[PDB]
RNA sequence: UGGAGCGUCAAUAUUCUAGUAUGAGAAAUUAACGAUUUAAGUCCUUCUUAAAUGAGGCCAUUUACCCAUAGAGGGUGCCAGGCCCGUAUAACGUUAAUGAUUACUAGAUGAUGUUUCCAAAGAGUCGUGUUGCUUGAUAGUGCAGCACUAAGUGGGUGGUAAACUCCAUCUAAAACUAAAUAUAACCAUGAGACCGAUAGUAAACAAGUACCGUGAGGGAAAGUUGAAAAGAACUCUGAAUAGAGAGUUAAACAGUACGUGAAACUGCUUAGAGGUUAAGCCCGAUGAACCUGAAUAUCCGUUAUGGAAAAUUCAUCAUUAAAAUUGUAAUAUUUAAAUAAUAUUAUGAGAAUAGUGUGCAUUUUUUCCAUAUAAGGACAUUGUAAUCUAUUAGCAUAUACCAAA
RNA sequence: UUAUUAUAUGCACUUGUAUGAUUAACAAUGCGAAAGAUUCAGGAUACCUUCGGGACCCGUCUUGAAACACGGACCAAGGAGUCUAACAUAUGUGCAAGUUAUUGGGAUAUAAACCUAAUAGCGUAAUUAACUUGACUAAUAAUGGGAUUAGUUUUUUAGCUAUUUAUAGCUAAUUAACACAAUCCCGGGGCGUUCUAUAUAGUUAUGUAUAAUUAUGCCUCUAACUGG
RNA sequence: AGAUCAAGGUUAUGAUAUAAAUGUCCCAGUGGGCCACUUUUGGUAAGCAGAACUGGCGCUGUGGGAUGAACCAAACGUAAU
RNA sequence: ACCUAUACAUUACCGCUAAAGUAGAUGAUUUAUAUUACUUGUGAUAUAAAUUUUGAAACUUUAGUGAGUAGGAAGGUACAAU
RNA sequence: ACUUGAUCUCGGUGUUCAGUACACACAGGGACAGCAAAAGCUCGGCCUAUCGAUCCUUUUGGUUUAAAGAGUUUUUAACAA
């Protein structure tokens, strides 16, 4: 605030706000292919959440 | 730091000589160098060098005791003590405070210091009224 | 349950408010432990506090190639090899253990420099008073010497990070050491019908005389 | 949770501080990585600002 | 953010000694912050223990 | 433990029905008390916001160790946090007394992946696997790698 | 987790070990516990006027009466370190507990490498079938009843069954051990973000008692006169407990619901009133009745002018004593230098107080007294008079427009 | 020619026009009277007294309660949104490719705190059912390119105020850069399923050629790698 | 069809913007309704049922047809005119 | 010609929503006067006088605006112990 | 007359609606073809009906990995229609 409150020769830099991994929870309805957006797991591996729905054999292809 | 503002944030509630009264807004404090109950962000416990203080009288009724704000000479944390010098002002009743206010060069907090004059030597002065009526 | 908010997976059905401790004993079970191994190190000697020798090295499988626990063997067969003596050294305290069968060359070896480690620094006090076998010193008493009893015993400390900046520098580097992974990985897919492309091979000509 | 009790120091106590919260320049002592903390606000004058 | 910037504090015996000649430094935490949201915070919530 | 005049309900005495309706009000459970029945009539909030459910992907791997798929995995860009960061100044003179020596299980990182895209630097560096697209970035690199023991 | 013996390899031995007398140590010490000390005002005055701990104070030593290694508490006629036990370091004392030696009793020479001779090992149980509870265990976890019925380089065990090749690691059906772990019990012990007699264990007390059910068992209600019992003598009246006097106490407006005494009911006296919306209210007044809020140095002035008093860093006042402040200059702490910043060092100006001084009260200074222009009020409620934005009612000066003549 | 209007009023002064939500001169009525205490407005404080209109008597289910719908005799004390469990989101506070003691000991006064080591949670780097494999052609790339762009930089233009006519400010334009953030498309890449390019030569090494696991040559039977 | 130059008026219907523009909590509720005009089935029909398009009632007092949730005026900060 | 609404309009006022202004006070600011630079006349100096404080979470100022159960957030107060 | 497109394959799109899932139609891209001389037409009935999700049982499947020490061989186990 010395310096330059004209702020001539001045760079402002502001990072992400998809940055954050907990912000991909958004806006699900799976039909479409613009679907796209990291379910609430429980822990990753198999029989959680890959069965129906998901892959093809177990009802339906998202 | 040493800073006047962070004088100021920090006892803007948490102050242990601020007692408001559940009534007006948020006033009245008892500071020894107040002067006028608010808080200016001047008119407080020690604002780092620019503090006032007129005390009556000790010595009543003549003397209007008054400190003037330890300057650079002082850190001001405690000193061989510095902050205070306590000059008095005495023998007259409406003269002395143009020497008071030639007293001072540092001039924003005027008004309101010789303004608690005006009435302190009113507060110690009615002795030679208010009397008999027979 | 109303929204795209996580299966709730919590288990306590089994009417789990019943049998639950309380852990409000936290601090005063370190003020017993506390005050009774200094009743428990004030009893022996100025011999340290826990303080056999504990030698072990290199936990199992390929999650640890690197640490070594703190000692719980202390191989039988190690000891003949090692100047001991096993009874002797039971009741100078070694935790002698009369069962591990340390397989290993240099981990025979990794205790055997750690044995002589020790045995020179122990002093050796005299029995008889005579004192002419027993026989490393008995001028080295604690009071004169030692007397120290300090804790810590130490398993070494785990050292390396490094980094070992170190010029090698290569000449043979036109050698995909890359490919070794992809070629003997995929020979032990092989080894099951390697072994019977050798019974259709070396079997073969048998069937030409008849 | 009020700042400010009057307090009291030793010079061998006074002398522990700098082992016990290093510098500016560097790292500290007593404690392995405890660095001296940041301020957000580096000058905090306002009037003379 | 100056490493002392008050670098001079002096020592006194029970007398008060206004003057003695070993004048040590200030140790670079009175300029370090002083904040009332995580001592009006942080002491309260490990009052608690 | 709250600070409750924040609290939802230490506003809501008084209003007459405290914050859970006035016509199908507060009742135990509506619901079904968990999950059912997520074939059955709780279909539509679960397929959405949970496809994948119910049934049966298949591998019954029996009693996992997780140790044989222990890998943990160090990538090729960060490399030189793993060397002295103030070491890296001096190979850009340039000296050419390296090729330097990276262990990686000594670090605690075992498999050298390749996201990469590392200095023109030659490294010797020991890992427990390769990647094939860092490796072949490694070599015209003037580096190369060596299985550690 | 295994053998013994022989030779061989080595060390070696009046020895040491453990037991129980034993006194370590001129009982020296660690404690366990009771134990035992009080450290220092009950100081001089107010209130109490029912009681002082609260109230006033108390040479210095930088303002302590006094102590503190004791200032946590509870008894005390109210809130107490010094009134009292206590609590503080500790001493006193008893019991163990640390055994130097002495005795008696009991035993012991190795480990050490080598190969000679013998290396013997748990029998209705393993295990398979199969039924039935049960498991994280699934062509099986163990535990069981039934049928079976084992081998000796064997038996299990290696989480997918089956042989078949091996490998690794352990050796079934025999048996014991202080610990670190569990504690609404029982016994002595302290502790705090707990309750304050419709709370807290079912009960603060003569709660598992009064009490009902025959039974199993169900179980409530009820704590808190004042500092002291000083509990109301005696007189009068009735046949009495009583009731009026007389008392007792700071209190009886504290007398066995004996502190505080509400709320609903209302007994009483005074005040009003009335055949009404059935009682109620709500809106604005309404007598009655007590109440509330009421005041200050000018029109055409925070003007002119004359009277006194005290005084004086102020004069046109001089010096001197300061301490500061501001603003320079220097030095010392700086992240190589400057700067910034504190600390001391000096200059600078002006102000600034304490003290003296033409006249120092000469025409000054500071407090009271005076007339003069509208004039002693300067304020509140009121009637005007006009102004302003809205706004009604009541007359209209001259136009201009077609046609209608 | 005839009408017309504003411009050609400085200098002081004036209780004086208008202007800062443009209300105010006058007059009357009265002493904050030692204590005492009259005067003027107001004042259902919560009654009672006197009149004008209003007006069903309170919860609650229901389209609807004054209900000829249920509950309420009155009152004092007690009573109903809590506990943990893990999650999600919003948000505060530290820190940062790091973060975490809170299972532990030790320092030392006590349930506090202090200090602390290996781990180990969680992220780092994804998956396919798994075995494998493993994230932009490069010593670099950022939803890789595109348009939507604040802001800064810059081209020159006039331009204004200061103007020294420099130096700048503020215009609008304009030149270029970067394009932040943020949506929208295009990419490429890890992984998998699909054909395909292999007609495959190649490739490296076992092999192979010789020297003696060991050296070099090469055919490449063998593997493995490479194609979109 | 794409990138990139060349020329280009004043941007191209009216009237506004009480401000426009979006991602989470899937955020508490609520998933039983009623009526009039026209339009209208079911029934002979009804203060019944059954609806499409609006307005209103529930949520709403209100001035007016004495009265009356909807009728017709108007949609409710405290005040004088 | 009159008649009445909590509607319409204007003055006050309340809260709420929106918009806008204010911090070198060891200054700013007038009022006078001594002077002066003098530029006719505008400015600087010096004297004398007086006005000049706030949880910038303040303060000034401006317009518009206000029904409400089911329900959500906004600051406000009781009764607690630490 | 002559032939099997009532085909293999990949993902989007139509009406059911929460712009889900099943289903059924529709346009492609790639293939393999079938008639017709060609251009073309054909991914089933001329279009509005002629129909189903896990768990398994079960085929068809690469000639496919898993059985967690190492083979070989059978079994099951898995993915895909």
């Amino acid at each position: 605030a010395l310096r330059s409150p004209t702020g001539k020769n001045t760079l402002l830099l502001q990072g992400r706000r998809t940055a954050r991994t907990a912000c991909k929870h958004f806006g699900k309805a799976p039909g479409v292919p613009h679907s796209h957006t990291r379910p609430y797991v429980r822990s990753k591996g198999r029989k959680f959440e890959r069965a129906r729905g998901r892959r093809s054999s177990c009802g339906y292809k998202k | 730091a040493t800073s006047s503002h962070l004088n100021w944030l920090i006892i803007r509630n948490n102050n242990a000589f601020l007692l408001k009264k559940r009534d007006v807004k948020k006033p009245f404090s008892t500071e020894p160098n107040n002067l006028a109950s608010v808080s200016s962000y001047r008119y407080s416990g020690i604002v780092h060098k620019k503090t006032l203080g007129v005390v009556p009288a000790a010595d009543k009724k003549g003397f209007t005791a008054v400190l003037k704000k330890g300057k650079y000479a002082q850190r001001p944390a405690k000193n061989t003590v510095r902050v205070d010098f306590k000059a008095g002002p005495r023998r007259s009743l409406k003269k002395l405070k143009n020497l008071l206010i030639g007293s001072k060069y540092r001039k924003d907090l005027t008004q309101a210091a010789l303004r608690r004059a005006s009435a302190v030597l009113r507060s110690q002065k009615p002795a030679p009224v208010k009397g008999k009526k027979a | 349950g109303k929204g795209n908010n996580m299966i709730p997976n919590q288990h306590y059905h089994k009417w789990w408010q019943r049998h639950v401790k309380t852990w409000f004993n936290q601090p005063a079970r370190k003020v017993r432990r506390h005050a009774n191994r200094v009743k428990k190190a004030k009893a022996v000697f100025p011999r340290p506090a826990s303080g056999a020798l504990r030698p072990v090295v290199r936990c199992p499988t390929i999650r640890y190639h690197t640490k070594l626990r703190a000692g719980r063997g202390f191989t039988l067969e190690e000891l003949k090899g090692a100047g001991i003596g096993a009874n002797f050294a039971k009741t100078i305290g070694i935790a002698v253990d009369r069962r591990r069968k340390n397989k290993s060359l240099e981990s025979r070896q990794r205790n055997i420099q750690r044995l002589k480690e020790y045995r020179s620094k122990l002093i050796l006090f005299p029995i008889n008073e005579k004192k002419i076998r027993a026989g490393e010193s008995s001028l080295e008493e604690c009071k004169l010497a030692t007397q120290l009893k300090g804790p810590v015993l130490p398993i070494k400390n785990e050292q390396p990070a490094v980094v070992e900046f170190r010029e090698v520098t290569k000449d043979e580097k036109k050698f995909k050491a890359f490919a070794t992974l992809r070629k003997a990985r995929t020979d032990a897919r092989l080894v099951g019908i390697r072994a019977k492309r050798a019974k259709e091979a070396a079997e073969s000509e048998d069937a030409a005389k008849g | 949770g009020h700042v400010g009790r009057f307090v009291i120091w030793t010079e061998s106590a006074f002398a522990r501080l700098n082992d016990l919260f290093g510098t500016w320049k560097k790292p500290s002592t007593l404690k392995k990585g405890y660095n001296l903390p940041q301020p957000k606000m580096a000058n905090t004058d306002l009037s003379r600002l | 953010s100056l490493g002392n910037a008050r670098p001079l504090v002096s020592v006194y015996t029970e007398k008060n000694e206004p003057a003695k000649d070993k004048n040590i430094c200030l140790p670079a935490v009175f300029k370090a912050p002083i904040r009332p949201d995580v001592v009006n915070e942080v002491h309260q919530l490990l009052r608690r223990n | 433990m709250s600070n409750i005049k924040r609290k939802k309900t230490r506003k809501l005495r008084g209003h007459v029905s405290h914050g859970h309706g006035r016509i199908g009000k507060h009742r135990k459970h509506p619901g079904g008390r968990g999950n059912a029945g997520g074939m059955h009539h709780h279909r539509i909030n679960f397929d959405k916001y949970h496809p994948g459910y119910f049934g049966k992907v298949g591998m019954r791997n029996f009693h996992l160790r997780r140790q044989h798929k222990f890998r943990p995995e160090i990538n090729l860009d960060k490399l030189w946090s793993l060397v002295g960061a103030e070491k890296f100044a001096e190979l850009e003179k340039e000296k050419s007394t390296k090729a330097p020596v990276i262990d990686l299980v000594k670090f605690g990182y075992y498999k050298l992946l390749g996201r990469g895209h590392l200095p023109a630097r030659p490294v010797i560096v020991k890992a427990k696997y390769f990647s094939k697209k860092a490796e072949d970035k490694i070599k015209k690199a003037g580096g190369v790698c060596l299985l550690s023991a």
